[PDB]
């Protein structure tokens, strides 16, 4: 189960968060505030995952911007990995040459994109054509 | 790039070498490892200008500790510079030469420090009065 | 500066 | 060239964000002489370039030179075809007779996730010694 | 517009020749620990002058000038039999590198006043100048008390310049 | 009203996040002023406008109704809008999102099956549980469709309302029956999740369920054999998203059962060598793989393969399969107890890895790896890795190694001695929990105090700052005082003990400000128990414990009255109650 | 005693680092910023930090951070009083201190750092005798930099002589829930603004109690200074005799003296505020401004601040005289008057909404304070008696003066 999403930047600048988990928002600025702190402070040969908390953090970074996820302790994890790489590759679908910049823009449609991949914390769609044809109706509807 | 700069660092004119160490010290402005190029801002240092030789100062003073071999190749340059009669570059001299830490070079600079205690004008001797702790401060007992 | 200045004594003896 | 100095860092970086690989009309300021950009004066703005820095060994393009050339005209009032040099083949060297600059051949976030040109040269005989002149003889007259 | 060097042993009187050169008097110069550059404006060519003393701890760093150099001057030190020798094997350290190729050698006889100082000839001999390949050498006999015997140096040296009327 | 890539551009100059705030309160009041306008033009842009504030952290609470607006708008965009900040501006604890529950129960009804993917992923996403249960039938119903659209959705959805509502998977039982054979894999991937789930809360779900566990050994094994499809396949794997949680579903089957386990023995044998180990995808797929065949009553073939897997995946130079591997060895440390034990090497190894993660699994891994037999050598290893921890391990391990000593001692007396060890070299790191547990078992232990209050009395004067360690030391001085100053009454030849230090070290730490107070709590008490543990040099002790009845503290100041009036009126009442304490677990 | 002064941004780069004495090392600086995300977010923040043995102390300029380092018993007010000055003379050559100030002029600001401390010890800080040989644009430094008067040089010569003072008041005000006035002093200060030739030696005399009283004059019209702090070139040995206010200027704008009082009369103003916070719903503000202060004089431009909630929404503002703006910015009104003489009483009705929705954290409760401006007025009766011009040369000075009052910190709490 993914418990949150965040995708911050090089920064640290959060361009999204999505928590899958009711958590309060103190709580919400408290724990963003430590994760991006955390990550940032890692280095490149750190195995891409951290045991935070009862949360094996996963974390992937493939350009200024970063990524993260809690995935419960009982699941897979380069999966997991693969889950933002195909999401990674949804951003890569929907908009071709994904880049920084309409990720601050139109973050809305990638909070949407995750919504025609990721609901509950879980993958509904295991293809990658499918998901933005659904999107991309809902855009033919606007 | 840094040889095309030493390449108008070991040029013969000024307007050359005075746009060169200007980039010296604007790269150690913003912070690049130009140690390696420590004895060649020596060569375009006794120069004519003032306003040009506080940068050859300044960059002497921040790369001391890094090239402490290298920096005996001053030690004349300062003795020559505590005597001209300016009384503004023989203080600019005397204030690099204490805050330059390398114990090879603290035991000759005791003399001209000791010309310009004696000196005439305030000025040098209000500054030549801190290079004597700016001594002690690298070697006490010398004092 | 828009106001004004007043001129006061110089000795005052 | 004084007031060319209060955009030298500014309209330079505009130069620099621009890509070196609404609007309509063309609008005339009012009451102010206008002249091409005269030998002397480009011998005063050669001597600028070569004093103010910033610009030798810069990787030359059209759309800084655009940026360039309509900045002088509105800032300055002169007419803006006076940075036209050589074509393609050959050292790009400046029909302007007084420009001592030829032109050889040499943000970061707007890069994707995955991923799935012309400097400066001076020369101060390009003043005397039209270079251009013997790249274009039959059209100098 | 062509610079030169003063190399050699130290206690030599090349400080000395030097300011005879720049001023015209004779100087009062400590053992020279760091270095010493000006120019001279003569025969309209800048002989720019680079000195350098003869200090153990300096010995190692002639090459952070040796970047960029055409010229040389070796000053050797004749009322020293007993470090003639070592600046001897001072200047085969010198003169075997690859990167000091164009500097002809200039060999100035200085404090010339010393009757157990030697010729032009003798210490020639003693330092074999003539198994020098590749050498464009020429002593020169310069005493420093007097002046005599610097300029015509110079114009040897302006004749190692240029090679034009 | 401007745009929201607008303002993004005007907040993308903002330098100072106080000057930022500035433009926040700027927009924000427009916000908040064209709410008080009820606009519904606007009404999509603003409120993308504010949670992008909200994104951005900022007070963003009065425009959640304006979100109830537009999912009750009409308009597909607003509703777009509308579902979104439903999942941002609430949550359960929000307490204003009941109103949602007639909103989405209309657009479960509503035609467009994209509104109705709307509905299905903010419950999906945060339905509260008794959102849950206002919506339990609906969603059956969504899921009692054929639209695979809304089919992967309200699986999904009917996972959380009984994540949500435990007790709510019974009307499920029925939902689910016989949708296993879907062409679509994305619904029948949420099928397997909701088999997942059903199989993961209610044992009694289990029966119906592992009936169908070859129907997908059929259909995993299909899996396998479509070797490709343009769809579902990374880097040559087809669909390794689905094939995945198959195995974790037959994972949690067959755990204990031997039938399916062997329905599932076939497969099993296939993709733990039809894998394409090359790429990050096959490790993944081979790393479950390895774990079902741990948790089920498996062939012994595939576990001794699977050690061999695993062999290949310590060695493995990616930091990503030492995750992988240390992780797995982690999961079956009791299954398969030996085949661990002989890369005992490659998890010292990784003692010395520079990750964090790694040094992290490799030491609790550690904890895991002692038996009986590798108790006094690995420990040697780890004291030394106790030195050699970081402060987050050195916490970390040195109540590690007090879990693992608890279990393995061969010895009493070298379980005091490594205990001993630790709390000299912990200090401010070993936790005040274990230090009741150190407690009981030195009083579980009954032959050596003479020996252990001595080597506690040795160290506590090289120092007091260590408060864990001086926790322990003061209830041994009030209990065992006995074996530490013995026939000492009046003076003798000086032996180490001398009962006048051993009351200034007490005595020191009263007044060191580097005292817990439960230190200065436990020291009273071992002040107290010498009138009675100590017949050498009494009431100067009641001094200490009279002038300590004005202290600040305030059960210190009741302690010490409390213990002076023993001491004042009821002297030989003091030793009628200071009998040693029983022995408990 | 500084060993290592640094300059860093507001993302913590160093935007130019100097040492004084090689103590402290020059990446110690990293640890600094980290350290201040450290000690601001757990509340511990102090203008001194440290990283082991080295003290950190620091001000905050608009993006800067001007660091000094060091690791001794430093002296600390000799820190942070050159810190300032420092801004100060950058001020003086640099119209605004940012990032480009410094980025495009290291050519002057390492001499800078050269010049006005070495080892620590600041021995060169006055910015107008510095302009002299420190150019922008070397000759010997001058007499007055070796001599005891450090501020004027001699030889400057105008064609007129002008004596421009400007006497301000400052009025502090702290007016509790209450509406008692807890705290009202007055600081004020006299700042001059000298266009003299030569090398004057001007001596000033006030309507001073003190002095008065020593004259024999304590029955009439007498200021009671309860504290003056002067400028350097006050003789103050003289002044400590006979409350002699005897000194040569430096040339151009320069606060001379800085006086401190009490004063238990009424504030200049009153304000009267109500709040008709309605949960859920609204808020209003029945706000009056009554005037205590002369009705010749007129309160100049006065900016009432009024700290209204943050969500709170739909403004409507009843005035009498003078506009509202609504900073939601600030979260906060302006209602602004223009001309508000004394004896004048406007007052303002305001009425915003309140989210139905509660917000999710508290507030706290700011202060209201106004801008008001009073040219002509010396509230605590201060009166230049005279400017005696002392030239050997001899001239005859246009002294002129200027009263102004303005609010120092014009706090009045809120409910
Ligand atoms: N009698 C005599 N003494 C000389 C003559 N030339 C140089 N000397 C002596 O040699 C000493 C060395 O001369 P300097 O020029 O001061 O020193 P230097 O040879 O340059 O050595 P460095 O300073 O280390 O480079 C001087 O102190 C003179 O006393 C000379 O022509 N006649
Ligand atoms: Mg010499």
């Amino acid at each position: 189960m993914i418990h949150f999403i965040l995708l911050f930047s090089r920064q640290g600048k959060l361009r999204l968060q999505k928590w899958y988990i009711t958590l309060p928002d103190k709580e919400r600025k408290k724990i963003t505030r430590e994760i991006v702190q955390i990550i940032l402070s890692r280095g490149h040969r750190t195995s891409s995952f951290v045991d935070w908390k009862e949360l094996k953090l996963v974390y992937k970074r493939y350009a200024s911007l970063y990524f993260c996820c809690a995935i419960e302790n009982q699941d897979n994890e380069l999966l997991t990995l693969e889950i933002v790489h195909r999401y990674v590759e949804l951003l890569d679908k929907y908009f071709g040459n994904v880049c920084e910049l309409d990720i601050i823009f139109n973050f809305e449609k990638a909070y949407f994109i995750l919504d025609e991949f990721i609901i509950g914390g879980e993958i509904q769609e295991t293809s990658k054509k499918i998901a933005v044809k659904a999107i991309e109706d809902s855009d033919m509807l606007q | 790039e840094i040889f095309e700069l030493k390449a108008e660092l070991n040029s013969d004119k000024k307007e050359k070498k005075k746009e060169a160490v200007k980039k010296v010290i604007a790269s150690m402005t913003v912070g690049k490892d130009v140690s390696a190029l420590f004895p060649d801002v020596v060569n375009c240092m006794q120069t004519d200008n003032l306003e040009l030789k506080k940068l050859v100062y300044l960059y002497l003073m921040n790369y001391a500790k890094s090239q402490p071999d290298m920096a005996i190749m001053a030690v004349n340059t300062f003795v020559k510079d505590c005597e001209d009669p300016n009384p503004l570059i023989r203080a600019l001299a005397v204030r690099t030469m204490g805050c330059i830490r390398v114990d090879k070079i603290t035991e000759y600079l005791c003399e001209p420090l000791r010309k310009c205690l004696k000196d005439e004008d305030p000025y040098v001797r209000k500054t030549a009065a801190v290079c004597v702790a700016k001594l002690h401060d690298i070697n006490a007992q010398l004092v | 500066t828009s106001y004004d200045y007043c001129r006061v004594p110089m000795e005052d003896g | 060239s004084k007031s060319s100095v209060i955009g030298w860092p500014a309209v330079r970086e505009r130069m620099r964000r621009a890509e070196p690989a609404e609007e309509v009309g063309f609008p005339v300021t009012p009451q102010v002489p206008l002249r091409p950009m005269t030998y002397k004066a480009a011998v005063d703005l050669s001597h600028f370039l070569k004093e103010k820095g910033g610009l030798e060994g810069l990787i030359h393009s059209q759309r800084r030179q655009d940026i360039l050339d309509l900045w002088i005209y509105h800032t300055q009032g002169y007419f803006p075809d006076w940075q036209n040099y050589t074509p393609g083949p050959g050292v790009r060297y400046p029909l302007t007779f007084g420009w001592c600059y030829k032109l050889v051949p040499v943000k970061g976030e707007n890069t994707s996730l995955l991923h799935p040109v012309l400097e400066w040269r001076f020369d101060s005989r390009l003043a005397f010694h039209h270079v251009a002149r013997e790249l274009h003889p039959e059209y100098f007259k | 517009e062509m610079r030169i060097l003063m190399v050699g042993l130290d206690a030599a009187g090349k400080t000395t020749i030097l300011y005879k050169l720049k001023l015209g008097e004779i100087v009062t110069t400590i053992p020279t620990i760091g270095f010493n550059v000006e120019t001279v404006e003569y025969k309209n060519i800048s002989f720019t002058v680079w000195d350098v003393g003869g200090l153990d701890k300096i010995r190692p760093l002639w090459r952070h000038y040796f970047q960029n150099t055409q010229g040389l001057i070796f000053v050797v030190d004749s009322n020293d039999r007993e470090r003639v020798n070592e600046a001897r094997e001072e200047l085969m350290r010198m003169l075997a590198e690859d990167e000091l190729r164009d500097a002809v050698l200039l060999v100035f006889a200085n404090k010339q006043d010393l009757p157990n100082a030697m010729n032009a000839a003798e210490i020639t001999d003693k330092l074999g100048l003539h198994s020098l390949r590749h050498r464009n050498w020429y002593i020169q006999a310069t005493c420093a008390t007097s002046g005599d015997g610097l300029y015509e140096g110079l114009d040897w040296l302006s004749n190692q310049l240029r090679n034009q009327k | 009203p401007i745009r929201l890539r607008e303002l993004i551009r005007t907040i993308r100059t903002a330098r100072t996040q106080a000057e930022e705030r500035e433009m926040i309160q700027k927009e924000c009041a427009a916000i908040r002023s064209s709410f008080r306008e009820e606009d519904n033009t606007y009404r999509c842009r603003n409120v993308a406008k504010l949670l992008y504030m909200h994104m951005l952290g900022y007070p963003a609470h009065f425009g959640q109704l304006e979100c109830l607006k537009l999912i009750a708008s009409q308009k597909f965009t607003d509703k777009r809008i509308g579902y979104l900040g439903a999942m941002l501006l609430l949550d359960e604890r929000q307490d204003v999102h009941l109103l949602m529950t007639n909103c989405i129960k209309n657009d479960l009804n509503h035609s467009t099956q994209f509104v109705q993917g709307l509905a299905l992923c903010t419950l999906g996403c945060m339905g509260s549980s008794e959102m849950c249960r206002d919506l339990a039938g609906e969603v059956e119903k969504l899921l009692k469709t054929s639209n695979s659209y809304l089919r992967k959705k309200a699986a999904l959805c009917a996972v959380h309302v009984i994540r949500k509502v435990p007790e709510l998977m019974e009307m499920f039982l029925p939902a689910t029956k016989n949708l296993l054979n879907e062409k679509n894999h994305g619904v029948l991937h949420t099928s397997v999740v909701l088999l997942t789930e059903m199989c993961e809360r209610s044992p009694d779900m289990l029966a119906h369920f592992r009936k169908l566990v070859p129907q997908l050994v059929r259909i995993l094994k299909n899996l396998i054999m479509s070797g490709y499809s343009p769809e579902h396949d990374v880097s040559g794997i087809s669909d390794p998203f689905l094939q995945v949680r198959i195995l974790r579903l037959l994972r949690i089957l067959g755990r204990n059962d031997d039938d399916s386990s062997e329905a599932m023995n076939d497969i099993l044998a296939q993709v733990a060598t039809n894998t394409e180990t090359s790429k990050n995808v096959g490790n993944a797929i081979l790393y479950e793989t390895v774990l079902t065949i741990m948790d089920i009553k498996s062939e012994s073939g595939l576990r001794v393969l699977a050690i061999n897997i695993l062999g290949r995946f310590l060695l493995n130079n990616d930091k990503n399969i030492r995750y992988v591997a240390l992780t797995s060895l982690l999961k079956t440390v009791q299954t398969d107890h030996n085949a661990v034990q002989r890369h005992r090497s490659t998890i010292v190894d990784c003692l010395k890895d520079l990750d964090v993660s790694i040094k992290r699994r490799a030491m609790e891994l550690s904890f895991a790896l002692v038996n009986g037999n590798n108790i006094r050598g690995m420990m040697k290893e780890l004291l030394y890795f106790l030195d050699s921890c970081e402060p987050e391990f050195k916490a970390d391990c040195a109540s590690g190694i007090f879990l693992a000593a608890e279990k393995y001692a061969p010895s009493k007396r070298w379980h005091i001695d490594t205990i001993m060890r630790v709390l000299t070299t912990a200090g401010s790191y070993v936790r005040d929990d274990a230090v009741p547990n150190l407690i009981q078992l030195i009083t579980n232990s009954v032959e050596m105090h003479a020996y252990t209050v001595q080597r506690l009395y040795k160290a506590i004067l090289g120092d007091y700052s260590q408060q864990p360690l001086v926790q322990v030391a003061a209830w041994c001085i009030g209990e065992y005082g006995d074996l530490l100053v013995s026939g000492q009454c009046e003076e003798e030849e000086p032996i180490q003990v001398t009962e006048d230090e051993v009351l200034d070290i007490l005595e020191s730490v009263l007044i060191s400000n580097m005292s817990t107070s439960v230190t200065r709590g436990y020291a009273l008490t071992a002040i107290m128990k010498l009138s009675t543990r100590f017949t050498c040099t009494v009431n100067r002790i009641k001094k200490v414990v009279s002038i300590y009845g004005s202290s600040i503290d305030v059960e210190l100041q009741q302690r010490a009255v409390e213990y002076n009036a023993l001491f004042k009126k009821y002297d030989h009442m003091r030793s009628a109650l200071l009998e040693r304490m029983p022995v408990m677990e | 005693s500084a060993s290592a002064v640094y300059v860093l941004d507001l993302k913590g780069k160093v935007l130019i680092c100097r040492n004084y004495r090689g103590d402290v090392d020059m990446s110690e600086v990293e640890h600094f910023m980290p350290i201040l995300m450290e000690k601001e977010e757990e509340g511990m923040l102090s203008p001194i930090l440290a990283h082991g043995g080295v003290r950190f102390m620091w001000i905050k300029h608009n993006n800067l951070y001007l660091v000094a380092t060091s690791k001794k018993n430093a002296c600390v007010s000799l820190v942070f009083s050159f810190l300032y000055k420092v801004v100060q003379v950058f001020s003086e050559y640099f119209k605004e201190l940012e990032e480009e100030s410094i980025r495009d002029n290291f050519v002057i600001i390492y001499e800078l750092l050269d010049e006005l401390m070495d080892f620590g010890y600041p021995q060169t800080t006055d910015s107008k005798i510095l302009q002299e040989y420190i150019t922008q644009e070397a000759p010997r430094p001058p007499a007055t930099v070796t001599n005891a008067v450090s501020w004027r040089s001699e030889g400057i010569k105008y064609r007129k002589n002008e004596v421009f003072l400007d006497v301000i008041e400052a009025v502090n005000l702290l007016v509790s829930a209450n509406g008692n006035v807890l705290r009202s002093e007055i600081v004020g200060s006299i700042k001059m603004r000298v266009f003299l030739s030569g090398m004057p030696e001007l001596r000033l005399g006030l309507n001073d109690k003190v002095l008065f009283d020593n004259t024999g004059r304590g029955k009439s019209k007498s200021v009671e200074l309860e504290d003056v702090k002067f400028h350097q070139c006050v003789r103050l040995s003289r002044f400590e005799n006979d409350r002699t206010i005897s000194f040569i200027p430096p040339d151009g704008e320069f606060e001379l003296m800085s006086y401190r009082l009490n004063t238990h009369v009424k504030p200049l103003i009153w304000i009267e505020s109500v709040i008709e916070k309605h949960s859920h719903s609204r808020i209003e503000y029945m706000v009056k401004a009554k005037s205590q202060f002369k009705r010749r004089s007129t309160a100049n431009n006065v900016e009432i601040h009024i700290p209204v909630p943050n969500d709170a929404d739909s403004p409507k503002f009843k005035t009498t005289v003078g506009s509202v703006k609504w900073v939601p910015e600030n979260s906060e009104i302006v209602w602004s008057v223009k001309s508000f003489p004394g004896g004048k009483e406007y007052l303002m009705r305001a009425h915003f909404g309140l989210p139905s929705v509660e917000a999710e954290d508290k507030e706290g409760k700011p202060p209201i304070s106004v801008k008001f401006e009073i040219p002509y007025f010396t509230t605590s009766g201060i009166q230049v008696r005279y400017l005696k011009i002392i030239e050997k040369s001899g001239y005859q000075a246009l002294p002129w003066v200027r009263y102004i009052t303005q609010n120092g910190d014009y706090q009045l709490r809120t409910q």
